[PDB]
């Protein structure tokens, strides 16, 4: 009939049908369970909450993300999320649609195998496929050459591609993403006396981040600016009606992408990670990689981030190469858009893992066909 | 009382003769000359002047008893601990040799073994003394140390010591950390000390030289010229001379400087045996030390022929020159 | 002359000279004001009571704590307290003494700055310093590596140090401490019918808590033992001469340290916080931290606290690691003792903030010096 | 007096005196700097850690190797290393001894010149000499004809010699050695979910490689063997008590030696490189070359390496030739050993570069005398 595209991110679930230009369902990748005593008859029967209803009722719930750093850490809750996607958000029978899934590079093999087994034996799909999120991002950009920087809630990774060929030895991955920035912001909020401890408060801080944070073009002078004047101060209203104000943490939180030392990690920033990935490639294709730096994922939506990346990479480059970063407004859904594009191609239709192949080969078939 | 046998210093000469008489000089100045001679045979001179006997200086009378007794406390010689060549076991020979050096130099706490020894600044500070480096004692504290006033105050002293030495620098000691004395890293340990001993010996060479580092030739030449005054033995020929039996001639040179209280009935002709050599190794060292020699070598040199150590005796000899 | 070590603890004030082995003065961090008609001429002229005078006359007073959760909430009362400290308890001229002050980590900065300004201006101290309390705890133990568990009256926090270095990303802070245990004991004492509602009654309950409570090694069989038998019950006498009896509350109160949900907190137990702080550390130092677990603060004075922590952390550790907890008798003054130590050091004398530096940099100087 | 032999490898430092059968000091060629906040007074005075102290305290330091691919990239840290080795590990005054140093072939010449300048001006040694490492390996073997396969931590190179004469035109060098294998092992350890990212973790994985990896005689047979049964699985205990298990990677890592495309490299395998080197020589000496293949370097210590090379080169030979592999147990030190041999020769004493010569010809003299 038609294929289903499901991009299971660490924080957000993107789902829809192939050929559509946008995902039909976008909801948090969480499961909520009660943490207080029920006292009214007939109301406490519901054991768990999954989608936006979990977000709306988070005040009485404890919230768990099944996926951390692009790894499915809880599989029962993962099945709950897949059931919600198929039967409630999209309202389709999975037995009638081939399904395309996504995954991050440098992941453990059991993750891909177990999602294959779940799709074939629980949802009994006719065919399936697992694609690389950065590759899909390049598809959405209408390109066959460039290096892709993908940054979501759990994983940041780089994949260089030239004329449709990947360079796997140059693929680099960093376990630093939006969730970590949220936690860091939580940490630095206490300087002004603001406190956030509960998982629901974590979502509160995440909203604050998505609204008030931006990327500084020069961190050292933004610090001096904030030190001398209040011009960068901005306000936010808490759910209970309290109002908080921040004017220094707005750029301190995202700077961690360039200075992971703020969270105690030894690794280098995203700009240097990308530069090293490029320097690992052939000297002949490096100019084309320099001119095509594709951004993707919700964490790349900070104001000023593309300018800072262009500046830092220029500082690392031999000054003769021109540096160009491509950051489309639809960055948040580039992976899903590329997935719908790929699933719509006729040349791709022979590449589905069919259930017959699964029945004769086991869950390890995904390693050979993907 | 003082006026009985102390105003004339009468008892001190009998004491000196006990640790080596003297009172028979019959005159205060002749007695004082005898006292200086007794000091030459004992090495206890630090501040002596004729006023102690001629004028009966009570301060000198009361002070010199320490030199007489502490240097010769019933002749409880610590080398008679080293006569057990491995009085402790498991330490490397080099460490034993450095320990011996510190022992010879009179560091006030007694030596036990290199790992326990020098776990404090006081030791290395005494070393710093021997290298004539000035010490801010105000920044120097106590050894027992309670729960309050613990190893942390010790650490204050410890890192102080590492700023020390690096004050005039040059010793290449940068790698040494001020907190590592408690840590006690073996190679760090040996590193910070061996150069010290080397430096000291360099100082010795400069001291006994003509304003520069003494050369090998002038050493044996002076030795032999002194030996020419007592040439019952032929001479000393080389530092690589295997015939270490010539050690007896070193003693004969000693005899030339001072024939006092030596045992040449213990002495044997050139056809010695290894047991005689073992006897000689310690006996010569003892004699030299008691004369006043800051003997840096271990006694084994009398059976091992180490050119690098033998100069230790000739040092004090030249001093008597 | 000589330095002063004032540990403004959440509930208790600990102070004395540097070089001594115990704080010369220890008294509650309270201020009392009358709440009844003064019927005798001349006797009612005193408007406020501070130290043990406040506690002895509490029968006619309303008591207040200027500090909660380790944050100074009433600065004027805090000034009264410091005045009492120096002039009545110490009877010293502060202008002649540099002063060492303490703070819990992850605190609002303004707290530190205001105490700074107070000392230099209200008190005109020659110099001063603010140090983190657990660090002093480690100083008191004579170690250079280990994790300190500090639990006062307002805050419970975890600090790992290796070889004189701490890891800020791995520091844990929990706003659950003794005052909370006291309030929960007040709450649960109502099931037997005992009621305590006034501020002085809270002090009485605190005495009871310090006299009859303990940590169970295993809570479940303890609950069973109390349910069947009565050997656990004990009696206490009220100031008027009334007697109350408790068996089960004796351990249900300290259990909240391991089960914060008892008071509705989503946070994990002190053991779990310890272990997670460990896991936030570099893999190469975890063994030594496992061997060096330091307890500090009056709350950790419960009988059985160390054994329960031993059991739990063993249950979480990889079982090859050798778990060791360090619990000296003088835990109640570990921080103050370590402060005396540190102040006693000649190398520390250049670390003081002199008023001269303050005259240039204002109170903000503390963020750089401390 | 006595000369000094210092073998400055990329991974390990090997040093001692001439005439001895083994180096007196062997320690890693690393420098570590603290990576966290010093918090206890007096403790933080030490900015640098060099030898085995850096490895022990690696948990708080950032590790740097001053040599990569055999080129000295950090010259100040290299000075630190040389100071350390001279004064600490061997405890000697360099002004009093001629020194022997080693170098890999096909290197930039300025490397050689700078080390000369250092020895003569920082340490002002009486005399010195620089030698090619494979030559010393042959000296260590007592032979005068053969081709040496040298593989330490950073470089793999082949040198043939006939009757004491090398043939430079056939000299072949491969920038592929142990460190790269380690990085590849890191890469593939993630497939089971094992992640190592920091410089300290790198040492852990290097230890892993040194303890569990091996050379299969048939890659496809062993791959099938692993795919069928778990008989090849093996387990390792991490420093914090965690245990991990591997059974397929134990040989996939060393295979890169015969399959450099694993890491994306285009160069040929060690067998083939050896073979091609032999084919660049005179047809008359190749037979003797076939009978004397000498290996050295820690990367040449894998189980089964000699047999695999035997089989492969036998497969490349005219089949009328006899293939002989020489692999002494002391491979790890053959360089330093041959060096001690060489330096001990009376005839070599006129081959020393004296300071007087340096004072006239500058650092360039080394190109003439070595
Ligand atoms: N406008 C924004 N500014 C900053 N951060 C954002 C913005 N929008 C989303 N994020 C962050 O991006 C993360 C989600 O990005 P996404 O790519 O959807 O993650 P995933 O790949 O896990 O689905 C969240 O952590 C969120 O806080
Ligand atoms: N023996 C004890 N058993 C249980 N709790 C105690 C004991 N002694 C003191 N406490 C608790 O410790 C708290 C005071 O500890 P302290 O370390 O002085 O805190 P702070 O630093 O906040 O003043 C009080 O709240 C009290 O309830
Ligand atoms: N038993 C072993 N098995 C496999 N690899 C080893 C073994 N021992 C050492 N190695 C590797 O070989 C290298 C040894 O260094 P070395 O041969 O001295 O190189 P260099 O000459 O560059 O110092 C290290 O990188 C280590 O990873
Ligand atoms: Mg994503
Ligand atoms: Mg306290
Ligand atoms: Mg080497």
């Amino acid at each position: 009939t038609t294929a289903l595209v499901c991009d299971n991110g660490s924080g957000l679930v993107k789902a829809g049908f192939a050929g559509d230009d946008a995902p039909r369902a976008v909801f948090p990748s969480i499961v909520g369970r009660p943490r207080h005593q029920g006292v009214m008859v007939g109301m406490g029967q519901k054991d768990s909450y999954v989608g936006d209803e979990a977000q709306s009722k988070r005040g009485i719930l404890t919230l768990k993300y099944p996926i951390e750093h692009g790894i499915i850490t809880n599989w029962d809750d993962m099945e709950k999320i897949w059931h919600h996607t198929f039967y409630n958000e999209l309202r389709v029978a999975p037995e009638e649609h081939p399904t395309l899934l996504t995954e991050a590079p440098l992941n453990p093999k059991a993750n891909r195998e177990k999602m294959t087994q779940i799709m074939f034996e629980t949802f009994n799909v006719p065919a399936m496929y697992v694609a690389i999120q950065a590759v899909l991002s390049l598809y959405a950009s209408g390109r066959t050459t460039g290096i892709v920087l993908d940054s979501g809630d759990g994983v940041t990774h780089n994949v260089p591609i030239y004329e449709g060929y990947a360079l796997p030895h140059a693929i680099m991955r960093l376990d630093l993403a939006g969730r970590d920035l949220t936690d860091y912001l939580m940490k630095i909020l206490t300087e002004r006396g603001y406190s956030f401890v509960t998982t629901a408060e974590r979502e509160i801080v995440r909203d604050i981040k998505e609204k008030l944070c931006y990327v500084a073009l020069d961190f050292e002078n933004e610090m001096a600016t904030a030190a001398s004047s209040s011009s960068l101060e901005k306000s936010y209203e808490l759910p209970d009606g309290q109002v908080i104000t921040i004017g220094n943490e707005r750029f301190r939180c995202p700077e961690t992408l360039f200075q992971p030392s703020f969270i105690g990690m030894e690794s280098a920033g995203i700009h240097e990670t990308t530069y090293n990935s490029i320097m690992k490639c052939d000297i002949d294709i490096r100019k084309d990689l320099y001119a095509n730096n594709v951004m993707s994922g919700g964490t790349t939506m900070y104001p000023g981030i593309a300018d800072r990346m262009q500046k830092e990479i220029t500082a690392l480059a031999p000054s003769t190469m021109k540096i160009k970063i491509i950051a489309p407004p639809e960055r948040k859904y580039s992976v899903w858009i590329g997935g719908s594009i790929l699933a719509s191609l006729s040349t791709f239709q022979q590449m589905w893992i069919t259930k017959q192949e699964y029945d004769e080969a086991g869950p390890s078939i995904v390693h050979r066909k993907c | 009382n003082f006026s009985a046998d102390i105003k004339d210093s009468k008892a001190y000469f009998h004491l000196l003769n006990q640790i080596a008489s003297g009172f028979n000089e019959t005159d205060d100045l002749k007695r004082a000359e005898s006292m200086l001679q007794q000091a030459d045979k004992l090495g206890c001179r630090q501040f002596v002047t004729p006023a102690d006997v001629v004028s009966g200086n009570p301060k000198l009378n009361l002070a010199f008893v320490a030199n007489l007794f502490n240097k010769y406390p019933a002749l409880t010689k610590p080398e008679n601990q080293d006569i057990d060549w491995t009085l402790l076991e498991g330490e490397t020979r080099e460490e034993r040799t450095f320990r011996n050096w510190m022992n010879s130099l009179g560091v006030n706490p007694h030596v036990n073994h290199l790992y326990a020894d020098l776990q404090d600044a006081l030791v290395i500070l005494q070393l710093y003394e021997r290298i004539k480096v000035p010490v801010d004692w105000s920044k120097v504290n106590k050894p027992p140390y309670p729960k309050l006033g613990a190893n942390m105050k010790k650490l204050e002293n410890c890192n102080y010591a590492v700023e020390l030495g690096k004050h005039p620098a040059k010793f290449s000691l940068v790698g040494i950390g001020g907190q590592d004395l408690n840590d006690g890293n073996q190679t760090l340990t040996l590193a910070l000390v061996w150069q010290l001993m080397r430096r000291y010996t360099l100082n010795v060479l400069e001291d006994l030289g003509d304003g520069q580092k003494a050369n090998d030739d002038i050493i044996v030449n002076w030795v032999n010229r002194t030996l020419s005054e007592a040439g019952k033995s032929t001479s000393i020929q080389s530092f690589k001379d295997k015939t270490i039996s010539s050690s007896l001639a070193v003693v004969d040179l000693i005899d030339a400087i001072q024939p006092g209280c030596i045992n040449y009935d213990l002495v044997k002709s050139g056809n010695l045996t290894e047991d005689d050599k073992h006897n000689n190794a310690k006996y010569a060292v003892s004699m030299a030390r008691r004369i006043g020699a800051r003997v840096y070598a271990l006694p084994e040199d009398l059976v091992e022929v180490k050119p690098k150590m033998v100069m230790t005796v000739f040092a004090c000899l030249m001093g008597r020159g």
